[PDB]
């Protein structure tokens, strides 16, 4: 679905400060749809610039990876963070054709 | 309204078009004068493939527009 | 009305010339001219790198009010404006002119840019474009195009950051208000009240 | 072989093809292998790439080759620049005998999937990364050791910015096209493949 | 003082003022010359909309200067 | 269309032809005055090879147009 | 008071290795001026870099912040340096109008 | 005798050489209002493709041939005064009062060059990381000369030094002051075989 | 002509694509005092605006025009030999002895061509950190190096490794060397792969 | 010793003002010369809201050093 | 399916393969086109070493994908 | 072997939630696999950000080494966590040529 | 004795497999040359990243410093690792 | 076959070599038009060095391709 | 041997010396063709003050150089 | 062998020494041609101090190559 997972992470940028919990090195586990390489680039820039600069980097970064969002939810109520999980999850499920 | 579509050898082809037709609409009207079939053809305007089902409005075009038509490979 | 559609965009920059290449980001706007052939779409990249954007912007207005281009690129052009993070300017240029700001408006953000240039040695001193990027896409008033050029821009130090956003934002529309609010959303409260002068 | 003598055939050539390998030449490498070049027309060359950009600067090389006399042997001295800088495509041109040069189909075809890039550009400056492509690009070779330099340093400046240089420099390699989809295959861009052909 | 103001059909106009006139005194005077109604009248100068209300010298506009006209149609 | 194809030598060739008429039209009358087998010519115009089933109009060969035949 | 605070950075640059003995992340706690991305972004180079070569990021930081002496001082004694936060607040409160 | 435009375009002319050297005009611009913002651009990129002091010459060329509005001399002396370049400030000043002495503008002319002999040494054995928080110390760096050295430093700290070697040399004294920042931390050893005692 | 500077101009341009791969033109310009103090800061910028073989082709079209104290090509080859990129040293050096046998030219090209095709493999399968510190004892790698490949190796291993290849193709027998460093690492299975046996 | 005071429209205006005067004495200044309400003032020196209770002096404004005078709502 | 095996030295022999065919299938027919036996091959895909008992579809090797083909020594 | 264990590397990291069982401290005796230089990584990220954490680098690390697999396994039962093991084995053997 | 020094650091570099005994937690306390930032910062990246990636960054800290080798000979038969204290000193009194 | 190789003088000498021919074989004929010794020479193509055993097909030299000579001078 | 010292007033200056003269020769016969004393002038060569000490050949002043002049 | 000792005024003095002279010689040799004390004397190879007690084969100094002189009081 190319065009509402599009969606959905311009949702995501619009609201962004609803994402500022998310702690990435504690969800990069929980993200199979990033490659090896992103995967190390993320954890390289978290342990170098703190977490909330990176957060940008892994959404924007997810946001190419095909089929993101349905592992996206799946890593956040993974993450305890429910409540973000079915926010973000209802913009998706909403706009599927 | 009155839109524009460039084939991609270049000469371009006027339409005379609804704001609210789908794609299907634009689409199956090449073939009344040129041809191509539906299948064929892969509309394209600044940048962003045009996905048939929708409609052409849904992509914000207005008059005298342009639209680029590359053949489906 | 009562004329061509070339010709109303032809005139439409030859008054807002001076108006627009204040406005128009021209590196990203090139991908969507495809009427330009490419080997003058490289010469105004070039003078993007050699001569600054401002300098190009004149260069794309020039290469576009001499030379005619086939039927239909004025809409090209304006899109190309308008998705590529620079609306301000595709208000002006749209042949129709419904959406041209109010020149009250024009007048207002022609001052609150004038006062930006003077109060800049502040804000690149105390502007950090490390906690202001991410709430300036929330906003909207940055690209991802925008964003990876400031934030490339800030890893020769953090001033070469802010001076590149200072030159993104000014182009954006209602820049002050909302470039306000950013401030405002960050820590950056202080600059505000050195900003808005209250 | 041959008819006719092969200094007059090479200048019909890029009388001929001017502006067929205008768009294949990467002048700023090319002329290091044109060593009958008098280093100041060199330096002329070089100075209009940097100010007018190499499509420019191509044209003023093929003006400059056209219009004057240089040592014999110069012909097969920038055919094999061509070659061995990593855009054979335009030595296919530029060979005074012709069985190299690209059959008609193959010639029309590359000029779609070129004006495909042109209209899909948009697309593929926001959904390409260079830093995961552009290594995938060398294995594929398509991409020569001088490219990849000149694109992680236009990478500097922005992401999009070794994208937008990236798809200038892809677009001269001999059936980059097929070639290229490869490059986003075995990437993750597998939603720019459906984009980039409609399958 | 003499000022220029061009048009979208070329036809430029010349016009006899003095930097004291409010653009309601330009854009009025118009009318009388070329019909098109004050309120129909949007008046460029060197990429710079000018309020109705303020006068020329508030813009710093000189001696045969070149404005410009654009009309909503 | 009337068109100005000019060969290795420097001299030119004039043709009355349509842009109806396909590139064999155009190759198979310069036999008829020419004589280098149709094989052997191929068309360039500027810098694109003229594959021989489509037509002039294809490739905005209008009139007063120069055409490259470059032999063998 | 955009002006003695400036000043008083500036003091705090000129006499900096009297600083030395700050401890990023036993001061952290008591800035609330700090946003939650800055305590994110110090903490990393704390940990990435050592201490001392935080310190200077963590003034450079806090002098963005709104009203940070009066942070900077109640934090630099509620972390038993009494003798620095005085000669900072020796330099505000005298230098205020 | 005259204004101060007349002499401040003489003190351009006598010294152009000089401030050359001394300008980080990268920082300058910021100050410089009368520019119009489409040569601030054009300046900002030349320092960007051909180098800082490229762009110097073309601020000062810019500078010298257009007529800007009247007091613009004393904005770009405080500028100069205020972005971190101080030494400049002292040849561009039409008051020319500060100017240092024949002797001590040769003297660090020589450490100038002997600072470009020795900076191999200094590249292989000076550390960025600590010296640059000794350097604001002693104000012979500015926040944002060390924001810059600090991020050449990301890519490798040699990177580092030959961008702390590029700053220092524009401070006041700076020679005297940068060995007393050398000693003042561990770099013991360098001060040794940069002063050759 | 016979002139060591004529020599050494002329072997410029039979080697000019050789070296301007071989050359790491960052450091080499700390040992190039004769340069003017402008033109060394213009090629410091070409590095990061148009990339490393751009400077260089800047480097030496500046070194050939213009002429320089006598000796320099010598100071230039000293420079290159001590910059880690000892293979360039033995292109430049005009009385020719040290030029690497035809043989070797060959063998070390197509070694880089394998690079090329198995760099992917390479970067998946090797770790700077785990190979930095043998590396170096095998002396293929200057501190200059290692600090800019762990400094670039700060934005992830996978762009250490894309330094790491990119330096050690520049030094002298280096194939030979880097598998030494891999079977004297752990990454006994990547010299496997590079050489099949 | 002088100072110039140029508004954001360009118009410059010079002030006899001494070192030791305090910032409110020229926006005094700024009131008889000029016209602008006290408050109205919004003095900036190389980009820096000039304080109302400072000095010149503690500014470090020389001769001749320029004013950029902006206004409020 | 064609596939592409370009050695080194710039030969680019085509092969024609089913997806599910074995390595050594595709090392033993590029001996028979063109004449290396298969223990001097070590087929290089997406920049990594082929197993030899692999079937061509676990690499996710497609039509048109170019293969590399080195020497072993 | 070189491919089924790198398919097999896929497989952890997909599920990845299964496998915060196992503590690294407590794993990384029975690897031999893992050279002397890696185990310090290990043991200081360990101690440094936690176990969970750690459990990524220790997975991503301990795919590089030739032949992981039959020790993981061999040492993943060497925990008693017998349960989790002969999955990675099922993944394994049910792989192979 | 900037030269002696100088080379030895070479001969550490080239002989670095032979160092990896050498744990920096506990050596620092045994170099007092090492100033009190850098010990911030080798501390730092010990507990970052382990010991032995430390090491290379404690000896090419250590070069800087001034009389290193005597106080590292010193520091290295202090911490009971006395078989390759002897070899740095017989490298660099060697070569006086 | 018949290809140029360039001197440091300046001056190219053309040669009448066959694709077969090896380094060897078109040094020799260097020495036999100039004089220099085999060894002393070492030929040049295109920035490449040409390795004594090889034919000219190895590299790729096509007629009326030139070739760089330089001389191991003391 | 001749110098140019460029004055501020615009007007240049024709002084005949020679290397081995010092400064304070050349500052004479400045002090003597335009009435400036010595002490209240500072010639500067290519942004390099003249020290009174040295001569025109420590500087590498050679023929028909322009030094520059500035008062106070 | 010869080696050049360019000062610091730019000028190029030649000497003959072998690799096994020490610098000490080296230094007299500079003393002897033009008059310089050793003592004043500061050579600098390669950017890189020489120091005093050891021979130029220590620091690899070839034919022809350049050792810059700077003098300090």
């Amino acid at each position: 679905m190319p065009f509402a997972e599009d969606k959905t992470y311009k949702y995501i940028c619009r609201n962004f400060s609803n994402f500022c919990n998310v702690k990435v090195v504690k969800i990069l586990p929980y993200l199979p749809c990033l490659t090896a390489r992103d995967q190390d680039r993320l954890r390289a820039t978290c342990t170098l610039s703190g977490n909330r600069d990176t957060l940008w980097h892994l959404f924007n970064t997810l946001q190419r990876r095909p089929g993101w969002v349905e592992y996206f939810i799946a890593a956040l109520r993974g993450c305890k963070l429910v409540d973000l999980a079915d926010e973000v999850a209802s913009v998706y499920q909403s706009y599927q054709p | 309204m009155q839109i524009f579509v460039k084939t991609l050898t270049g000469k371009t082809i006027t339409l005379e078009v609804e704001p609210s037709d789908t794609i299907e609409n634009v689409k199956a009207k090449i073939q009344d004068k040129e041809g191509i079939p539906p299948d064929q053809q892969r509309l394209i305007f600044a940048g962003k493939q045009l996905e048939d089902g929708r409609t052409l409005s849904d992509y914000n075009i207005q008059k005298e527009s342009t639209l680029h038509l590359v053949l489906r490979l | 009305n009562g004329y061509s559609t070339d010709e109303n965009f032809r005139y439409l920059i030859s008054c807002f010339r001076a108006r627009v290449k204040m406005y128009i980001q021209v590196e990203p706007v090139l991908d969507y001219l495809t009427f330009l052939p490419a080997e003058v779409k490289e010469q105004i990249q070039r003078t993007v790198a050699t001569s600054g954007n401002m300098q190009a912007v004149e260069l794309l207005l020039s290469t576009l009010e001499k030379g005619v281009w086939h039927l239909g690129w004025t809409r090209e052009f304006v899109e190309a404006l308008r998705r590529t993070g620079s609306p301000l300017a595709a208000r002006y240029m749209n042949p129709e002119l419904t959406d041209l700001p109010s020149p009250s408006f024009e007048n207002a953000h022609d001052e609150y840019l004038q006062l930006l240039n003077l109060l800049q040695p502040t804000l690149v001193d105390k502007l950090l474009v490390r906690d202001v990027l991410d709430k300036c896409m929330e906003e909207e008033l940055l690209t991802i195009e925008d964003r990876n050029r400031i934030a490339a821009a800030e890893n020769n130090g953090n001033e070469s950051g802010v001076r590149e956003l200072l030159k993104r934002i000014v182009q954006k529309e209602n820049w002050f208000s909302a470039f306000l609010n950013v401030l405002r959303q960050t820590g950056n409260n202080e600059l505000v009240q050195e900003l808005t002068g209250s």
